[PDB]
């Protein structure tokens, strides 16, 4: 019914940058808030960044503020995450998620409220 | 514009807009309406009191003005009457 496809990850050095992209297909008419989440190997999945359906409201976890930028294009059904000034601490598997909650401008800031999850893309930062 | 409505909570959102955190619920009255706030959980039968807002926003693709109506609570209340 809904498939999420992450791309753009991989390996980089400290201070470097990547741009993660997430394409959504299927019944995208039921998708609203889109968000990026990450899981360091062995720990809980954690909120990184999220954006509302209209793209007017965005939210970021404190430790990526000023380094990460989330955006979206509704004509292409894609959400993007520009990652700059990367640190070893950012090493994790990144997932794009979608929320079913029918709202235009409000961004969902709670992880367990997201309904759809992609397979994930590995991001490794080394020094 | 005042709304007094009875329904069941079908979805819950801990959200954020305009630098302010909000909690929203989907009220399945079957039609539905969103209740915005500035003991209520998934499955609750509730009675809601608040201002009906049309809350019109311009669609990105179609470029059309659409309503995205919600019942605002601040006067207002949300009473679990299950």
């Amino acid at each position: 019914q809904v498939q999420l496809q992450e791309s753009g990850g991989g390996l980089v050095q400290a201070g470097g940058s990547l741009r993660l992209s997430c394409a959504a297909s299927g019944r995208t008419s039921s998708l609203y808030s889109m968000g990026w989440f990450r899981q360091a190997p062995g720990k809980e999945r954690e909120f990184v960044a999220a954006i509302s359906r209209n793209g007017a409201n965005t939210y970021y976890t404190d430790s990526v503020k000023g380094r990460f930028t989330i955006s979206r294009d509704n004509a292409k059904n894609t959400v993007e995450l520009q990652m700059n000034s990367l640190k070893p601490e950012d090493t994790a598997v990144y997932y794009c998620a979608a929320d079913r909650f029918p709202t235009m401008e409000v961004v969902t800031i709670m992880t367990n409220e997201y309904d759809y999850w992609g397979q994930g893309t590995q991001v490794t930062v080394s020094s | 514009s005042n709304a007094l409505m009875i329904g069941r909570i079908a979805d819950v959102q801990h959200g954020f807009l305009g630098a302010m955190t909000v909690t929203q619920y989907v009220l399945e009255v079957k039609e539905f309406i969103v209740i915005r706030c500035m003991q209520v959980k998934l499955g609750s039968r509730v009675l809601v009191q608040g201002t009906l807002r049309m809350n019109r926003h311009v669609d990105d693709v179609s470029k059309r003005l659409h309503a995205y109506p919600f019942i605002q609570v601040v006067l207002g209340y949300v009473k679990v009457v299950g």
